[PDB]
């Protein structure tokens, strides 16, 4: 219910593959939505609060121990009218909607007091890495786990990609310290080595 | 013989002394094979073309289509329309392609509005009810429906968006009902009846778009695979992806969301097998220049012949006709 | 030593690999190291 | 790709009818041509 | 909306001056399906 | 114009639409490529 935060910096963290296609000691040049380098990243801590904005997609980092932090809602008004997205996931199986909820304030896990027009229904230390975004009614994912803020690189898969149709502006989390930070279009210059991993990686317009 | 071919080179009936670079050799196929995944159930286009009722364009209906083997020369025999309206593709060559998966959106719209239904185009059925990207792969179908959506006294059950804030993106949809911000309703609905004109009548559309195979395709055309030839110059079909190589085993390692492997010059080098998902190397197949060494004609007819950069061992021996160039 | 090649145009039995899959090819001197030695 | 819709003749051949082929690779043989010339004016300018 | 239009051979001609046009209207005045213009495009016909 | 209705981008954007428009622009991008390429070619040879 209550929340505080902090902070901090990236050392070049968070970069992708940006295609399905496998690539071998060299270097590429591509343009996409990346966190640039070096960015002003924030650091929340939730005890026991609005809705946080979501300009263009999201970089999301979490360490915890077991499935403390269970999914996100995302939408413009949430109340009753914009349909909203509703991702929850408890054991690797995860429940995505596409309804018109009605999203109580503060919400939590033991969220939504009624939903209508759902149309969808999909069913399916460490740092958990994610990558969020919402292009030309595309909302798609990546998500890392890398065992260990830190230095170094380490690239991310690419999940799933769904066809909503919705106009996202605004996420909340329902579920604990996390960080959050936010992506930019822009060029980068990235390395494959022999196994066909992406190891260094050059921000074009830092 | 190559000393004829050096007179055609020179456009000429007399050579004289030296060296002339004539020609390329080059080792052709022998056999062709095909790779398609074995999938049996069949696309469900009936339920699309010839349903009893059609979604408003304002809240325009989307099915999902994957997993099946797509036959789109049955599509001409559930709806009455004339021709398909196809971008990034021909309609008589949906059959020999793979897609990785479908959309069909249905919706009706008035006669003089279905031009609003291509890339590029603005107006209030493209503004504010249903946009397409600026580069689209797909098609449209459009057929009238004058006998089924038209009343005498007047049909009011379709409705469009009149006034919106801000104009809609590509796929991308609102259904609220909120009091336009002197205040209008936003949802106006079409007048149909059976006496008005052309441009008037209620029309029909269903969109179908595709995705240009960037991953494994779950839905493919009605073709028949064939066996597996590894270590001889052969036409090769994966999914699509037609060539003319050699393949070999490969050792690169793919992630599983990696279908091949692209060179330098955005060349296929690796494949995976629709079937047996094994990792395979492509490889041209043999090829060469060859020189003729001529005294020249005003002295005698005997030529040589010096074969560029090659190993006299492994140089073309096969006889028949049809496995060199020359 | 000092100066180091690409290659010479022998036989061909990377770059220089795709450089000749496209049909781009070098051809030796007609005089070796030895003769102008 | 010189404007046309990909740089791979296969495909082109693959997605479309041949009226339509000729038209997507005329521009590939346009500017393929184009870039063996440049290569081989600054060859001769080179070896002067 | 004229309830009479002229022959071929003496074609009508009206002139249109100082006065905002708004060519989103005309299609409700004719039941035809689309237009053909040559120089132009008609969805950029409000731009200019 | 390098046969092009106009010798403008802008009027080219605000008088077709981008399926158009590009098309109209490949010429006039064609066209000034090859002048700048004579240009140099020119100066090369003038610098030898
Ligand atoms: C990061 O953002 C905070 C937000 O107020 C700001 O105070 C700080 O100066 C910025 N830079 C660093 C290095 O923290
Ligand atoms: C690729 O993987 C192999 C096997 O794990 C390893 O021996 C090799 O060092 C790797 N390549 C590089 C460049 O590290
Ligand atoms: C459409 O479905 C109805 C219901 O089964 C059927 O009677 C009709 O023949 C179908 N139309 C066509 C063209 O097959
Ligand atoms: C059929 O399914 C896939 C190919 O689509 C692959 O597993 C294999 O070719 C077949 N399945 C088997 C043999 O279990
Ligand atoms: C041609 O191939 C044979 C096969 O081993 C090899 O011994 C020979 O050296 C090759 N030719 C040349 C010029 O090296
Ligand atoms: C315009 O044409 C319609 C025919 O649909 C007619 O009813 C109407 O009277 C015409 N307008 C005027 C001002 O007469």
């Amino acid at each position: 219910i209550t929340r505080t935060q902090s902070y901090t910096n990236s050392f070049t963290r968070g970069v992708y593959y940006p295609d399905k296609v496998f690539r071998s000691s060299v270097l590429h040049s591509t343009q996409d939505l990346f966190l640039p380098f070096f960015s002003n990243v924030t650091w929340f801590h939730a005890i026991h609060n609005p809705a946080l904005p979501f300009n263009d997609g999201v970089y999301f980092a979490s360490t915890e121990k077991s499935n403390i932090i269970r999914g996100w809602i995302f939408g413009t008004t949430l109340d009753s009218k914009t349909q909203s997205l509703l991702i929850v996931n408890n054991a690797t199986n995860v429940v995505i909607k596409v309804c018109e909820f009605q999203f109580c304030n503060d919400p939590f896990l033991d969220v939504y007091s009624s939903a209508n027009n759902c149309t969808f229904e999909y069913v399916s230390k460490n740092l958990r890495e994610f990558v969020f975004k919402n292009i030309d009614g595309y909302f798609k994912i990546y998500s890392k786990h890398t065992p260990i803020l830190p230095q170094g690189f380490s690239a991310l898969e690419p999940l799933v990609d769904l066809p909503i149709g919705i106009n996202i502006t605004r996420f909340q989390t329902l579920l604990a310290a996390y960080y959050v930070g936010y992506l930019q279009p822009r060029t980068f210059l990235l390395k494959y080595n022999e196994n066909g991993t992406i190891t260094d990686a050059v921000d074009c317009a830092l | 013989d190559p000393l004829s071919e050096t007179k055609c080179t020179l456009k000429s009936f007399t050579v004289e002394k030296g060296i002339y670079q004539t020609s390329n050799f080059r080792v052709q196929p022998t056999e062709s094979i095909v790779r398609f995944p074995n999938i049996t159930n069949l696309c469900p286009f009936h339920e699309v073309f010839n349903a009893t009722t059609f979604a408003s364009v304002y809240a325009w209906n989307r099915k999902r289509i994957s997993n099946c083997v797509a036959d789109y020369s049955v599509i001409y025999n559930f709806a009455p329309f004339f021709a398909f309206k196809c971008y990034g593709v021909s309609p008589t060559k949906l059959n020999d392609l793979c897609f990785t998966n479908v959309y069909a959106d249905s919706f009706v719209i008035r006669g003089n509005e279905v031009s609003q239904i291509a890339p590029g185009q603005t107006g209030n059925i493209a503004d504010y009810n249903y946009k397409l990207p600026d580069d689209f792969t797909g098609c449209v179908i459009a057929w009238n429906s004058n006998k089924l959506d038209s009343k005498p006294s007047g049909n009011y059950n379709y409705l469009y968006r009149l006034f919106r804030k801000s104009k809609l993106k590509p796929f991308e949809r609102d259904i609220s009902t909120e009091i336009y911000q002197n205040c209008y309703s936003p949802l106006q609905s079409y007048g149909f009846r059976p006496t008005y004109g052309v441009g008037h009548q209620p029309y029909r559309v269903v969109v179908l778009s595709f995705e240009l195979l960037h991953a494994p395709a779950t839905v493919c055309g009605p073709k028949k695979s064939t066996n597996l030839v590894k270590n001889k110059c052969v036409n090769f079909n994966f999914n699509g992806l037609t060539g003319t190589g050699v393949l070999t085993e490969s050792n690169k390692k793919f992630l599983p969301f990696q279908q091949f492997g692209r060179d330098i010059a955005d060349t296929t080098d690796a494949v995976r097998d629709p079937q047996t998902l094994e990792i395979l190397d492509i490889t041209p197949c043999s090829f060469g220049g060859v020189s003729v060494i001529t005294p020249g004609t005003n002295t005698s007819n005997q030529v040589a012949v010096l074969y560029q950069g090659v190993n006299c061992t492994e140089v073309p021996v096969a006889i028949h006709a049809d496995q060199l160039t020359p | 030593n000092k100066v180091t090649l690409a290659d010479a145009g022998f036989i061909k039995q990377d770059l220089i690999c795709a450089q000749k899959f496209n049909g781009l090819t070098v051809l030796p001197p007609l005089l070796t190291d030895e003769m102008i030695a | 790709k010189f404007g046309a819709i990909s740089s791979v003749l296969n495909d082109i051949l693959s997605r479309l009818d041949p009226p339509e082929a000729e038209v997507q690779i005329d521009r590939l043989i346009t500017g393929r041509l184009q870039s063996l010339q440049t290569y081989v004016t600054q060859q001769l300018i080179r070896a002067a």
